[PDB]
Parts: C-alpha cells; structure tokens; sequence
RNA sequence: CGAUCGAAAGGGAGUCGGGUUCAGAUCCCCGAAUCCGGAGUGGCGGAGAUGGGCGCCGCGAGGCGUCCAGUGCGGUAACGCGACCGAUCCCGGAGAAGCCGGCGGGAGCCCCGGGGAGAGUUCUCUUUUCUUUGUGAAGGGCAGGGCGCCCUGGAAUGGGUUCGCCCCGAGAGAGGGGCCCGUGCCUUGGAAAGCGUCGCGGUUCCGGCGGCGUCCGGUGAGCUCUCGCUGGCCCUUGAAAAUCCGGGGGAGAGGGUGUAAAUCUCGCGCCGGGCCGUACCCAUAUCCGCAGCAGGUCUCCAAGGUGAACAGCCUCUGGCAUGUUGGAACAAUGUAGGUAAGGGAAGUCGGCAAGCCGGAUCCGUAACUUCGGGAUAAGGAUUGGCUCUAAGGGCUG
RNA sequence: AGCCGACUUAGAACUGGUGCGGACCAGGGGAAUCCGACUGUUUAAUUAAAACAAAGCAUCGCGAAGGCCCGCGGCGGGUGUU
C-alpha cells in the first residue's frame, strides 16, 4: 500500500518570501529512513517538484505529521515560524498559508 | 428505543393510531427508519438501498414524513 | 519445622497475661478451635460457633453442647443417669 | 442551611423586607422626628437569633 | 399488642444525555425513558380455545347434525416458554445486617507502542515534546464471573484442587446440561447531538452553515471503586417496621360447543401525580469564638516523578498573591536557624538544650526470661555512575 | 521451532579528587536501682504519674412476698427480655 502525500506551498512562492526549490533539497537531504538520513534510505522515498508542489510517495510505512515536522523545521530555519503556518487542508496534503492577523 | 428486525411489522408500528410521525436518516452503509409512537421510537434497519427506496414510497398517506439531513 | 517449643494457640499472647494464665487458656483454646466429629454424617465438620452452639458444616446439624468442648463430662454422666431413670421408672 | 421550613423561610422573608432604608419623602412630613432608620440590621454583626 | 410522635447519614418504587443564564438546572428547552394510581362501556390485540368420536354428504380437498372434553404447554432433571382463574386462612422469603485477612473478575485512572489533528523547540540534535482522540438511562443479544444446582457413572496403586484451604460411596474426577449476576462488549438510543481542527457566512441579534477526524493495539504484587469466593475472631454474634412477593390449601366463579364465558402478573393504547425546600459560603473573609481572630467545626474525588508509601521534595489540571500596609537602612538586645580550632559535661539541681545514630543488603547478636521474648540487642562490612552476563514466563503448532 | 512482555535478584569488568541511603525520609547505645505487670484512663486552662482502671485472687448478701437500690405517692419503678 502505497503512501503519497502532497506539500504545496503556493502563497509563499508567490509572495517571493520562500522558493519550493530550497525546500525540496532540504527534504531530500534530511527525510530519515529506518534511522539513517543521507542517501534518501534507498529507492523507497520518491520525491517529485511540481510548480510550488511536491509530492511524495513511500512503500515503506511513513508518517505524514513528520513532514510537517520537517517542514516546520525549514521555517525555522529560514526564520518563517512567525509568518506562515502549515496546516492540513484534506488529508494527505498540506498546505502553507498566513497568519490571520488584520 | 426499540428496534424491528423485520420489514412487515414496521408497516403495522408506521400504521399505529399513536404514530406521531416518521423520519429517515440517509447516512453511509445503512438507512434507518423511525417511527414515534406514544412510548417508543420503534427503528428499522435497512442494509439494502433499493430496499429503502421502495419502501420510502410505501409509507402510509396519512402519516407524517420528516427526511432527516 | 518446629516454631514453639512449649507454647502452642497461646504464642499469639506474646509475652504477656501470665504463663500460668496462659497454660490454663491453652487446653481451652485448642478444644474450642478444634474441628469435631458429627455424630450424624460422621464427618469430621462439627464446630463452635458460640458458646454452646456446635454447628456442621456438611450436614448444617446445630447441637447445644459445651462452652469449650463440644461435649462436658458433666453432661455425659447426666445423659447416662436420665437414661438409667428412665428405665427404672418403666421398669 | 438549604434545607429550610416553610416558617423559617417565611420569618427570613419578613426580615428581609424589614432591612430596607427610609423613604426621601417622610421626612418632608410637619409632625417628623425620624432621621433614619435605627432598626437596621446587618447579616454580619447582629445574628437575628434562630 | 397498643392512640400518636421519633432519622434532609438507617429502611424506602421510579431520570438520564445534550443545550441554555449576568446569576437556576438529574428542576428550564430538546431528545430518549421509567414508577405508581385509575377505569362501568372495560380501548385493541393475544391467552383462556376452539379438539375428538359417531352418523351422513363431498371423488377428495373437506362440509352440516348429535355425543362429549377442554382453569395452557415443553424438558429424565436442574427448570424453561409472552400470559396461564381462585377468597377467608396458614407457611415462608425479601427488606434484614458485625469486624479483619487473603485471592479472583469488571470498570475508572495511570503506563508502553504506533496512526491522525493542532501546538512547543529547532544556535546543534531530536520520524522529537505537549494536548486531544467518545457514548447515557431503558430494552435485546453475547462475552465474563459465580453456583452448598441437575443427568450418566462408580473411585485405593486414592484422586481432584487452592495462595492458604478444602471436597468425595450422604457420590470425587471425567463428559453433558441448568440457573443467577452480567455496572463489560455489540446494537436500538446514535450521530441528527458532543468534542478536536480548518473554512465560509449573518457588517451583527445566530443550539448558523459546511470539509475532515473522533483510529489500531499491549500490559501491569500498579492506585481507587465495585462484584464474587474463601478463611479467621468473639464469655462481643453484630436492629426493627413500613412495604412487596412466592407457596400450601380449594370455599367459589364461569360456558354448554359458541358473535363461547369467567379470568390474565402478556404486548400495546388513554388520563393524572397535589404540598414544602432548591440561589450562595461551607472556611487562614459568608458558621461559632465581641472581629475578615494562626483556635474550633461532619463528609465525597484524589494525576506524573522519586520512593516501601495517602511520608518528605519538585511538577501538570485547577487556584492564589504572601495572609489588617509599603519604602530605606542592616546598631544593640531579641525570635527563629546554622557553623566553630583544641579539649570533651570541667557547665548545671540535673547532659536542659543541642549534638551522635538512622534507610536498605550481608553476616553477627549477650545477660536474663513467664521460653513467647530481649532484638533494629550490642558489633562491623557494603551502597554512585556506566558497560555487560546469568537466572526467574506466556501464545501457537 | 517461531512470536511476544513484565519487573526483579545475583555476579563481573571499567570508572570518578573514597564520593555514593550525596537533597528528602530516617532508632544513639550499654550496665544497674526504685515503682507500676502489661495495652488503656485521668485533674478541658500549672500536676500524665508510682495515681485510677485492668485480668487474676478472695470474701459478703440473696431461691423472688428475695438481695441491692430509686421514688411525694400508687396492684409504682431499675437490675429484670434476669
Ligand atoms: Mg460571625
Ligand atoms: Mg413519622
Ligand atoms: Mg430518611
Ligand atoms: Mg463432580
Ligand atoms: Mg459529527
Ligand atoms: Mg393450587
Ligand atoms: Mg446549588
Ligand atoms: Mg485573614
Ligand atoms: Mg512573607
Ligand atoms: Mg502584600
Ligand atoms: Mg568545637
Ligand atoms: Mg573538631
Ligand atoms: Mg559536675
Ligand atoms: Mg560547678
Ligand atoms: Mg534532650
Ligand atoms: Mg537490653
Ligand atoms: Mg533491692
Ligand atoms: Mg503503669
Ligand atoms: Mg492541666
Ligand atoms: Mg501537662
Ligand atoms: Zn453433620
């Protein structure tokens, strides 16, 4: 049974605050497989980039709040915790909208 | 609450003097039927959704109905 | 193994009430705590459930007896007279 | 307490509406003595008995 | 067997879920029930009950006429089935029973492993950390627990069996049944409601409208409540009555074969339930002490860690502002805490006060004795962290 | 043979400035004398004791119109549902 999830970050991308691309590299440097993390854990995690939308696939079980996990830690990152907020949509996709303030 | 397992004596509880009214509640992989009567609400429990719909037309003329959502 | 040397029912007393005390409640202390005989199912489930009452337990037979023991010398000796009594009286 | 009798409440009742100041206007009045009401009582100091 | 009174903790039929207020909710609203009382015409259905023989007819399927029976039925039994007449009288049961120990079952809470949803950290690491993740009463079905219930059969080379016990020719084991409680699970209730999260409305006065989710498992000498089994203690034997039910008896009642009768603790249907209390405090401020007085005053619930622990210490939910004031100084003498070289009771009426010792594991333990104790006698040794090893169990074939 | 889970006990190595029940919790001990057996109780607000009680021991009265006692009084009442 395969596991499919969707992360589009389409209001970042527009506004020009975050790009997809840093993101998407970052996830493939740092999804963690049966505890290792470089090497993508071998060919089970498949990573597609769609225009500021990525879509991942696993046969393996993986949870989808670790994306948000991992996506939570890219804000911090790059110092988007106190602008955008990642939130589910429907299920198996997220979304990155703003804050709701004015 | 009590419930008829049988489709024929849900006619005869639907045919009451006493039956205040009848109501349907369209959710997934079951259809229910509820008829007030004075003391209980009698259900029946219809697993079959060609069943239900002949049947929603064969409520009694002089009761009444209340389609639930 | 052995846990007492002399004291037996009355080593829950401890150290206390008099050995001499103590030596008299033992004999007492055992024969109210004994299970009996019953003299009419023949097991062996005859006990004291208060002074004078003697129930079984299998045959749920209760018998006045004794204070202590379920039957007193002073009583045997009297069933004996009544009975001897008895036949003198109808000879 | 909450578990009171029909007399005991009606008694509290009356020492209720006993407990409300002077009216503005009787004191208008020509034959007038009273300055306020010197028969008030307040549920902290004065224990009403019971 | 004595009128009558006598318990807002004893006995005592029957209500729960959601929502709602500025202040009331098992009481208001909505939805589900339930108890008691009432009935001539008894409102309906069902039960009582509609069966057999004979004589004809009809090819038969069956149909008229006589003579009767019929206050139910099944199981070897424990007993079961939706009812299943019966009074004065009598018998019995429930109400209706102490304290303690041990064990087992079921909940609630806690615990572990995952899925979601939303948050917290992210300087580095952390598939990470926190919160939440459900179903009432009543009815039906099934687990589970208990039985001092029944049938077959007859047991020593005695067996069965508990933690302990205990049971058996007055019938054990071994098979097959029966009953009770089922507060647990499923279903009707019931997803429509509730909660989490995201988003639209009403510019707002909204039980507003929607999208998803409310999931899958494992464990325990755990703590609390409850149910059950079994044992111990008493020169202590641990309430009454209102009220309700079952049985034994058989005075009687009902109909002559039917638009059957008397009768019914069965399923529905109809009407009603009057009177009083109900807010709040319940205590370092709503009570009593002359007061917002360090005093007193009866109960219910009872998380995580450490630990034997409802001990002490820290923390979460919830709560509060330091107990009838603040600021600045840091003198003596106080009050409450500590620490002191060398000596160790020389102080003092007096080791007063303070100090020493202390948990657990391993050994070891005297005089005396009422043989039970003394006894943690006295006396010493060990205790951290980390990395390992060995031993102590279930499920399936 | 496979799959699962709960806390313990013992032993070993290494290791720290000999520190380790690191806070908390948490008995000082022995040799004797006097008195009271002990557990318990007592002068609320100066005395918690050796005082009181206690089981044990020993006397006394009484067989019911009775012993002991209450009551102004009754065919009164308690012990005595003895
Ligand atoms: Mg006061
Ligand atoms: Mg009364
Ligand atoms: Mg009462
Ligand atoms: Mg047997
Ligand atoms: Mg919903
Ligand atoms: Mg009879
Ligand atoms: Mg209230
Ligand atoms: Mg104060
Ligand atoms: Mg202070
Ligand atoms: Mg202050
Ligand atoms: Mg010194
Ligand atoms: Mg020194
Ligand atoms: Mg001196
Ligand atoms: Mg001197
Ligand atoms: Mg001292
Ligand atoms: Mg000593
Ligand atoms: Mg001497
Ligand atoms: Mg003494
Ligand atoms: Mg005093
Ligand atoms: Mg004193
Ligand atoms: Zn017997």
């Amino acid at each position: 049974q395969l596991l499919k999830f969707t992360l589009d970050c389409t209001h970042p991308v527009e506004d020009g605050i975050m790009d997809a691309a840093n993101f998407e590299q970052f996830l493939q440097e740092r999804i963690k497989v049966n505890g290792k993390a470089g090497n993508l854990g071998g060919g089970v995690v498949s990573l597609e980039r769609s225009k500021s939308k990525i879509t991942v696939t696993s046969e393996v079980p993986f949870s989808k709040r670790y994306l948000k996990y991992l996506t939570k830690k890219y804000l911090k990152k790059n110092n988007l915790r106190d602008w955008l907020r990642v939130v589910a949509n429907t299920k198996e996709s997220y979304e990155l909208r703003y804050f709701q303030i004015n | 609450p009590r419930k008829i397992e049988e489709i024929k004596d849900f006619l005869l509880t639907a045919r009451r003097k006493d039956a205040k009214s009848v109501k349907i509640k369209k959710n997934k992989d079951n259809v229910k039927f509820k008829v007030r009567c004075s003391r209980y609400l009698y259900t029946l429990v219809i697993t079959d959704k060609e069943k239900a719909e002949k049947l929603k037309q064969s409520l009694p003329p002089g009761l009444a109905v209340k389609e639930l959502k | 193994a052995k846990r007492t040397k002399k004291v037996g029912i009355v080593g829950k007393y401890g150290t206390r009430y008099g050995a001499s005390l103590r030596k008299m409640v033992k004999k007492i202390e055992i024969s109210q705590h004994a299970k009996y005989t019953c003299s009419f199912c023949g097991k062996t489930k005859m006990k004291r459930r208060a002074v004078g009452i003697w129930h079984c337990g299998s045959c749920m037979k209760t018998v006045a007896g004794g204070a202590w023991t379920y039957n007193t010398t002073s009583a045997v000796t009297v069933k004996s007279a009544i009975r001897r009594l008895k036949e003198l009286k109808d000879q | 307490s909450s578990h009171k009798t029909f007399r005991i409440k009606r008694f509290l009742a009356k020492k209720q509406k006993q407990n409300r100041p002077i009216p503005q206007w009787i004191w208008m009045k020509t034959g007038n003595k009273i300055r306020y009401n010197s028969k008030r009582r307040h549920w902290r100091r004065t224990k009403l008995g019971l």
